[PDB]
């Protein structure tokens, strides 16, 4: 859209300032190769967690590291119906978290969705296309949730007409 | 299934099985089946004092007191004849079928036995239909506690019958979707040229509930049907009673199917987002052709 | 419309 | 991913291969031979039914029978023989491990595809199959989602218009007129010159003469007056026994039957008028997009100078402002198969199979639900 | 000048021999693949398989023709070419975490392995027992050792770490070489000494490199900054903060100019002005190439219309991870090879690059 | 007051519905759903989006097999739900049409096979807690409830709490050793070979030999042939010989009705009388991955349990499920088990030196009056006790922790 | 019908066989009182099949087709047409008129034309209209015993009227005003 | 075919 343009430009510019990932083997365990932002084992391989917010309640928290990036998104939820629909939709997104290679089966507490892009995802898959996917999600999620809301309204109207027709 | 049905399946099944076993001449076996229904109704089909020849079907309702009022058993008596007996201890209505005195055409009595709850409701409801048919204004108006936290205020006038549902849902998601399902309920009168006047309110209770004990509050919704003498005549009052009886349960049913409806659209959009992600996976240069099972091709 | 004319 | 056999198996010639290639792995005429003389030399090995190229090479002592006629399977035993030869001899692959994408012409009897599914599931035990319409695959092969496909096979001709993917099923025009009728007509008109081919083994010779010498005349009457006033169109073909024959006027009289079936004693319109009618049956807002996306296919549209004839004929029937494009690629004969390999190699196509399990519980009546 | 993609998976590290006719790369697995230049095409000639984890450092000694490989299995191997096959000799590193980088000494008498155990292992030979032994430099280090580069006097050793610091240790081994000569870094050089330690406290150090004369030490940080410490000026630091993505590798093509690369995928050139003590962005070395588009067939159009409903203008399509000097040494270089995380190997040329861009002056 | 808890045992070939506290399930319907399916193109998640109210135009149970214009889909395969849209619709008509239960006033007791993946439990919890809003749920293993269904047919004083339950249903056969009331979970065995594999084998046998069977009924016949003329043989080759030399006695006739023209077809039931059940003692007949008979699997199950509970487990092998209703199934099972046990005991005696002759291990296979629905009645017991309302997952627990509350079952540790 | 018969296997293409197909349509087809129920019945039985004999001795049997042909009248979507069925057409034509008369038309719907000679079309039309129109009004489908010639009967009755002789287009009128007079003399 | 044309 055109009301999220500076917010999305800032988010995209912060995404490709992180996502400069490198291969790294663990220090606190013999031969494991684990994402350093998930284990939080070494405090020297962790960059500052940067927040980019459009208003009080829509934001992106980006936690960088040497071989991983965790991007948590707190989406706009205006009323209770949008909250229910956003919850169910994010849940149906988590369900397939092996088809989405950069997704995370559980969101970071306080945030609606979370992506975890390690270094293998930037070595075996296009980096700019991952950035584009994140920005496209942030662009289109509000529109899709609004269409869900309109679908619920239409279902309510059809149910009312199906009842009051028999009288 | 769009519209909820009024006949219970377990009663019909059990009584038809017992009547087939009795009509073929087999010796009767014991029966003790307890179950439930909508609105907290409790059924119990058993035998009186281990007498394997009689089957007693008892029902416990929530409008306990409104059915004990004088004249609230005209329909029950009229429809059930000699089957209506004294209630079993702990229950409210009770039918008693003797497996040796069953009349012919055993389908009709079972079709009327599966609608025991509908008939108990229509018996306490046709009182006001008659109070309106006989041309008397100001007849008795009551509050049927058809549930435990919701009420149905019935009033009969010279020219109409007003039914005010005071309704509230238990779960938070159900409350949030029910606000919508009840706001959009006046848009139904565009589907038929003859539908009762429906009014919805959740800011303040109607002026009918200011002298009565119908449930009120800031979390309750009020839905007023105004049934006119074209919906309460002696030929189209069966459908009207069925609908006014199953309205709340039908709304609850469709609120709970709305979620299974939305889940399909959410799966579709999830796949549509996966297709946008797929632009990040670099297309392979050569793939090995496999089999339906997944094993190597084993040939060119 | 509801009565008279369509709309 | 999984490897799925694509078996076109239209009338005339069976073309089978694997999904993902650019050309069918095995293409052979769908004929079945039967010996018509006594065996006298014992000890050399004998067979009672030759199939495909082997039946073609030994046609001198066989009665060639086509199992498919006008796009309909008429002898199911020979069809099973053809499929067995395709699976175990040409592709040399076990059919009980790969899905199968067969093709069928539009507006055929439902019993055809029903028995096809029953055969493919109860005889070869394929784990999944799918019966697609030929013209849709032909449009796949052309790499576009809008246009009117004009597929003229060996036994059936048909046109299917599609717009943005939404095929219009009420304007699909079928016409039982194709290479075999033209071959019989050539056999008929070759007598007036003096040559008589009358046995089913010589029909192959006539078919070779047709597909090597015959062509379509841009202006029929002018070409007739020309070849009838000068010996500059006569061509000589050598029979497989040394005899040479010379055909003149007949060269373009055989394929001309496609544009005016009054020669064969039929009432239906030509293929150009059939395509134009099919277009005119569609709504008014899409015709302009169909005119510029006419697609040819089938081996009967491989006649030299048929694209120009079709363009010149449609342009005479369409308004003078519509641009008529006849998209005839030089790989038109294999197009129906090429689109199949494109289709069976797609990701979502795995959700359109008819799984063996789904058939085991519903019988052959499932093809009408899973495949349009 | 050329570009050759050996594979689609990243290349961890590469090494060339003396006459630059063979290359040893890591296919992003346990094996080491030795390819040989045959005319214009490359052909794999050797596969070295002894490691348990993926190799992370390969180095090829030119004069002795011995390869050294260190991987994430906490082991190091020295491969010698017996007749037609490379046979490995195991080195006992005594580390307890994965190794990260390996570097032969200039005289090929010892080699340094930086590991993630917060130590550096100076390995040498014991011909009294045929025993590859190692000593440890572990005092001021507090994290992984990422990059190593030896001083031309065979003793000093530059090491970058994940503790944000670049250091210059003294790897003097008093049993394989004589006491070294005094350098502008310091006169006291016992084993494990600390001659220099940068003042940076931000960003890891991906690459360090000594000058051709051993009087300057340059390094690159994840902080996007490229720094150079000069020893003839009381060890003075000249820093340059870039406005692009960070760098991963660098080298000295002359005593005044550096060629770096990194998460930008194209090589850049920096220059050092000794008369002022400040770095200058010499500019991008590669000319932005226009990648030709291809028309889509019908099979590929439907394949990417069903499945999914170049962006980069350099030779490498992923970040460049290692830069080596092919020919010319570090005093006057003419060819440098870059390998990145896209399996490619770009053999650059300094003359052609200087010719293509006339706005490009090499100090 | 409280209302009885709903019990819904959802099996691959049949679902048993009821209210806890009764003696037998109120409904036994086929586990199938008839929905409108036409010829469409695209994915499955995309062609399932029905406009308007057309997603409620479906039927389940007995009413879904009669419908000839609808497409019948089976959501459960091998006991594991492979389709959750159809399963949600099936559950919503199970609750709102057959049981007529308001799902906010009744605790629910569903069932599962042993090797149900945890994500299936999480999806079931999500469905029952967020869509239907049950106040409590309990997902019990299927065979462990089948043990408490053999007590109604055995004499007083010998109703034990220890036994090996063998549940062979439509899609899965699992063996569960219960000891003193505690499910020995780390010894449970689970084989996906069951009734429906027998029905596929029998129809493939009939289709290779017989003629005249309508295709659209080729399965419906192979069930009436399997659940009518099928028995168990003591020996296979000897039975083939008995059928070959005296076919006039062992070969039966089956006469069915073609339900399109109402004509009658007749087929000959021959070898598939004894080859059907033989895939129990020769699982390679139907799935070449498994090669181990059921007697050997039961013996491994019992020989892995603790030592001093091995001898009672051999004494109370309780059969359950429909696929164990084959004539002389328990007899052949007990014969093979007795062979194995006696051979092992004699070997142990010989190795001991020959001084003691230990007590011969009593092996018994218990067929009872409730096998066809032995699971459900078990549930109807467990969901009728007070302690039931102490082992359910309350709605508060879900609202607090999430669906991961239902992630653990007694087959795996931690 | 010519198109859907190919489903069974019968191919009538030439214009001479269109007459045979028309004879089949006007001898076996019938309008179903409930399309979905009749479709489910014809798919689970053989009591709806009828055999017709071509004029060469060949005998064909048509089943499900018998009512799928006239059903197009009530669902033009079969023919790929966008327009509504004849029942909705009649209802809309009624609703186009003024209010006060909409009652009388409801009770005086008069079918006509040969295409309305399908067995069971009056009942289907009545059901559709009474399902569309309000419940209070009465629906009466006046389908006369004969309606093939009803237009001709009305034409005869009109021509035989004594007040009609002043409405003919006279020869002199045509010679005076040309053909276009037909636009003003005739309504 | 069965009626009309051969096939
Ligand atoms: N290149 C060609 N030129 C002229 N005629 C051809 C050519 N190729 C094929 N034909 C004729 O077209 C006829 C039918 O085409 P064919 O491709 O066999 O149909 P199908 O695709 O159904 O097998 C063949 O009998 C053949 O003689
Ligand atoms: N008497 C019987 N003999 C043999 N097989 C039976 C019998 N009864 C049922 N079956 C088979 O068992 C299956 C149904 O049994 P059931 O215990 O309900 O399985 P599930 O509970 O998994 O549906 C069906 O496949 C049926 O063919
Ligand atoms: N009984 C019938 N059943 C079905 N169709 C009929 C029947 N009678 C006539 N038709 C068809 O309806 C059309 C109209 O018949 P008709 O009364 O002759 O009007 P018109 O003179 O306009 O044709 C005819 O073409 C005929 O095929
Ligand atoms: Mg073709
Ligand atoms: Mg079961």
């Amino acid at each position: 859209t055109a009301t999220l343009r500076p917010y999305l430009s800032a988010v995209r510019a912060t995404l490709q300032a992180a996502l400069c990932l490198e291969n790294f083997s663990s220090q606190v365990v013999e031969r494991h190769n684990k994402p350093e932002v998930e284990v939080r084992s070494s405090k020297e391989l962790l960059l500052q967690p940067v927040t980019i917010s459009r208003n009080e309640k829509e934001k992106v928290l980006i936690e960088g590291s040497i071989n991983s990036v965790r991007v948590s998104i707190a989406v706009k939820q205006a009323d209770e119906i949008e909250k229910i629909l956003c919850h169910k939709f994010m849940r149906f997104m988590m369900m397939r978290a092996e088809n989405f290679f950069i997704l995370r089966r559980k969101p970071v507490e306080g945030y609606d969705i979370s992506f975890l892009i390690t270094n293998f995802h930037t070595e075996q898959m296009y980096k700019h296309k991952l950035v584009d996917f994140v920005i496209h999600f942030m662009e289109e999620i509000d529109k899709e949730i609004s269409e869900m809301k309109l679908s619920v309204n239409a279902r309510a109207r059809i149910v009312a007409e199906e009842f009051l027709k028999n009288f | 299934m769009i519209l909820l049905e009024v006949n219970n399946r377990i009663i019909e099944e059990t009584l038809a099985l017992k009547f087939e076993n009795a009509a073929a001449g087999n010796k009767p076996e014991a029966v003790e089946v307890t179950f439930a229904d909508f609105d907290g109704v409790l059924y119990h089909i058993s035998n009186p004092n281990g007498d394997k020849t009689k089957v007693m079907v008892s029902i416990s309702l929530k409008f306990y007191k409104e059915l004990q009022a004088h004249g609230a058993d005209e329909l029950l008596k009229r429809v059930y004849g000699s089957f209506l007996v004294n209630p079993e201890s702990g229950y409210n209505v009770s039918l008693l079928y003797d497996l040796e005195n069953l009349p012919a055409s055993k389908d009709s009595i079972v079709h009327q036995a599966g609608m025991l709850k509908r008939n108990c409701f229509a018996s306490v409801f046709e009182k006001y239909f008659q109070f309106q048919e006989e041309g008397k204004e100001g007849e008795n108006r009551a509050v049927i506690h058809y549930r435990d936290d919701e009420t149905m205020y019935v009033e009969s006038k010279k020219d109409r019958v007003t039914v005010v549902f005071s309704t509230v849902f238990k779960d938070d998601d159900d409350v949030v979707i029910g606000k919508v399902f009840m706001q959009e309920f006046k848009e139904g009168r565009r589907a038929s040229h003859t539908a009762p006047q429906v009014l919805f309110s959740h800011r303040e209770p109607p002026l009918e509930l200011k002298d009565t004990d119908a449930a009120v509050g800031d979390n309750i919704g009020y839905i007023t049907f105004v049934l006119f003498p074209r919906h309460t005549n002696a030929s189209a009052r069966d459908n009207t009673i069925n609908l006014i009886h199953t309205f709340r349960d039908y709304l609850h049913y469709h609120i709970k199917c709305s979620k299974a409806y939305i889940h399909t659209r959410m799966r579709a959009k999830t796949s549509d987002f996966l297709k946008v992600l797929n632009r990040a996976r670099p297309d392979a240069e050569k793939k090995e052709m496999k089999t339906i099972t997944g094993k190597t091709f084993s040939s060119r | 419309w509801x009565a008279x004319c369509p709309a | 991913d999984i490897a799925a056999l694509v078996v076109d198996n239209g009338s005339g010639m069976c073309k089978a291969g694997f999904a993902g290639d650019d050309a069918p792995r095995a293409v052979f005429p769908s004929i079945v031979g039967r010996p018509r003389h006594q065996g006298v030399m014992v000890g050399m090995g004998q067979k009672d039914s030759y199939v495909g190229d082997e039946a073609q090479s030994k046609r001198g002592i066989l009665t060639l029978k086509y199992p498919i006629e006008h796009g309909i399977v008429t002898n199911w035993d020979d069809m099973e023989k053809i499929w067995h030869h395709t699976f175990y001899n040409e592709l040399r692959v076990a059919p009980e491990e790969h899905p199968v994408l067969l093709t069928e012409a539009p507006l055929n009897p439902k019993a055809n595809r029903e028995k096809m599914t029953q055969i493919m599931f109860e005889t070869f035990n394929t784990p999944a199959m799918y019966v697609a319409i030929q013209a849709v695959l032909s449009l796949y092969a052309s790499g576009r989602t809008t246009g009117i496909v004009m597929d003229s096979g060996d036994g059936v001709t048909h046109t299917v218009p599609i717009y943005e993917g939404y095929a219009l099923p009420h304007a699909i025009l079928r016409l039982d007129l194709a290479g075999r009728d033209l071959t019989d007509y050539l056999m008929k008109i070759l007598t007036e010159r003096g040559y008589s081919f009358t046995t089913t083994a010589e029909r192959e010779i006539v078919r070779d003469i047709k597909e090597k010498l015959c062509y379509v005349a841009l202006d029929f009457e002018q070409e007739m007056a020309t070849a009838a006033s000068s010996s500059s169109l006569e061509k000589s073909y050598e029979l497989p026994d040394g005899q040479v024959i010379t055909i003149g006027n007949e060269r373009f009289r055989c394929p001309e039957a496609l544009f005016q079936p009054s020669f064969l004693g039929m009432e239906s319109c030509g293929i150009h008028e059939t395509t134009f009618n099919s277009i005119m049956k569609c709504d008014v807002d899409i015709r302009k997009d169909l005119y510029a996306n006419t697609v040819l296919s089938g081996g009967t549209t491989m006649y030299p100078g048929i694209a120009d004839r079709m363009q010149k004929e449609i342009t005479a029937l369409a308004p003078s402002t519509m641009k008529i494009k006849i998209i005839a690629p030089p790989e038109r004969k294999y197009s129906v198969w090429i689109g199949g390999s494109i289709l069976a190699s797609l990701s979502t196509f795995q959700q359109m199979w008819i799984s063996k399990q789904e058939y085991d519980e519903s019988g052959p009546s499932i093809v009408h639900r899973k495949c349009f | 000048m050329a570009y050759h993609s050996f594979l689609v998976e990243p290349i961890s590290c590469h090494a060339w021999n003396k006459d630059r006719t063979q290359i040893a790369i890591c296919p992003n697995n346990h094996e080491v693949h030795i390819y040989e230049k045959s005319g214009a095409k490359w052909t794999k000639v050797h596969e070295l398989k002894e490691h348990n984890g993926q190799v992370t450092g390969i180095d090829w000694a030119p004069e002795s023709n011995r390869i050294v490989t260190c991987g994430t299995d906490r082991n190091a191997y020295v491969w010698t070419l017996k007749g037609r096959t490379w046979k490995p000799t195991l080195v006992i590193l005594r580390i307890n975490r994965a190794a990260r980088c390996v570097r032969w000494a200039p005289n090929e008498n010892k080699f340094a392995v930086g590991s993630g155990s917060r130590v550096i292992s100076i390995c040498y030979f014991e011909q009294e027992n045929d025993w590859w032994v190692c000593k440890h430099i572990k005092k001021p280090i507090r994290s992984t050792v990422l990059s190593l580069d030896w001083h031309p006097n065979n003793v000093l050793l530059a090491a970058g770490s994940c503790d944000f610091k670049c250091r210059i240790f003294s790897a003097y081994i008093k049993e394989v070489e004589e006491r070294p000569a005094p350098t502008p870094w310091g006169s006291k050089m016992p084993f494990g000494e600390l001659m220099f330690e940068s003042s940076s406290s931000c960003g890891w150090v991906h690459g360090v490199c000594f000058s051709a004369s051993g009087s300057r030490v340059a390094w690159v940080s994840h902080d996007s900054t490229v720094c150079l410490a000069d020893a003839d000026k009381k060890m003075a630091v000249a820093t340059l903060a870039s406005e692009t993505l960070p760098l991963l590798a660098l080298t000295f093509i002359t005593d005044n100019s550096l060629v770096a690369a990194g998460h930008d995928c194209f090589p850049v050139l920096f220059t050092y002005d000794a008369a002022a003590g400040m770095l200058s962005f010499g500019g991008r070395l590669d000319v932005p190439k226009q990648s030709s588009q291809r028309g889509l067939t019908a099979r590929e159009r439907f394949q990417n219309l069903d499945k999914k409903a170049a962006g980069l203008d350099s030779l490498h399509k992923n970040s460049v991870s290692q830069i080596s000097v092919l020919s010319g040494g570090k005093a006057k270089c003419s060819q440098f090879c870059t390998t990145g995380m896209d399996g490619g190997m770009s053999i650059w040329d300094v003359k052609s690059l200087e010719s293509a861009l006339k706005d490009l002056k090499i100090k | 007051g409280r209302l009885p808890a709903c019990v819904v045992d959802c099996g691959t070939g049949y679902t048993k519905l009821g209210y806890a506290g009764n003696t037998e399930p109120q409904f036994i319907i086929p586990s199938c759903i008839a929905i409108k399916e036409s010829a469409k193109v695209g994915d499955q998640a995309q062609r399932r989006v029905m406009k308007g109210v057309d997603d409620l135009d479906f039927f389940i149970g007995d009413e879904a097999i009669e419908k000839p214009t609808y497409a019948t889909k089976w959501p459960i395969r091998h006991g594991i739900v492979e389709d959750w849209d159809l399963m949600e619709r099936f559950m919503e008509q199970v609750i709102f049409k057959y049981l007529r239960a308001e799902p906010e006033d009744h605790y629910f007791l569903l069932t599962e096979p042993p090797l149900n993946t945890p994500e299936n439990r999480e999806y079931t919890a999500e469905i029952m807690f967020e869509s239907f809003n049950v106040p409590g749920l309990y997902i019990a293993v299927q065979a462990v409830l089948a043990l408490a269904a053999s007590w109604t047919s055995r004499q007083v004083g010998e109703r034990t709490l220890t036994g090996t339950v063998i549940d062979s249903g439509d899609g899965v056969t699992h063996v569960i050793p219960v000891a003193e009331g505690y499910v020995i979970g780390s010894c449970i065995k689970h084989i996906p070979i069951a009734g429906r594999d027998i029905t596929y084998f029998i129809q493939q046998l009939l289709r290779d030999r017989e003629v005249g069977i309508p295709p659209e009924q080729s399965l419906e016949t192979a069930k009436a042939v399997k659940e009518r003329y099928s028995y168990v043989c003591p020996d296979l080759v000897k039975e083939f010989n008995k059928y070959d030399t005296d076919g006039s006695k062992w070969i039966k006739q089956y006469t069915g009705i073609n339900a399109i023209s109402k004509k009658e077809f007749s087929i000959d039931v021959g070898y598939e009388r004894f080859l059907g059940p033989e895939i129990f003692f020769h699982p390679e007949f139907a799935n070449p991955d498994f090669t181990q008979p059921i007697s050997e699997v039961v013996d491994e199950v019992i020989q892995n349990c603790p030592i001093d509970v091995r001898r009672p487990l051999y004494k109370n092998i309780v059969l359950s499920g429909g696929s164990t209703m084959f004539r002389d199934f328990g007899r052949r099972l007990q014969r093979d088990l007795k062979r194995t046990v006696d051979a092992r005991l004699k070997l142990s005696e010989e190795l001991s030196g020959g001084r003691l002759k230990p007590k011969p291990i009593d092996v018994q296979v218990i067929t009872h009056h409730m096998q066809r629905y032995a699971v459900w009645f078990g549930g109807s017991m467990l969901a009728s006790t007070p302690e039931f309302y102490q082992v359910c997952h309350t709605k508060k627990d879900y609202e607090e922790i999430g669906p991961s509350i239902c992630r653990h079952n007694p087959v795996f540790g931690v």
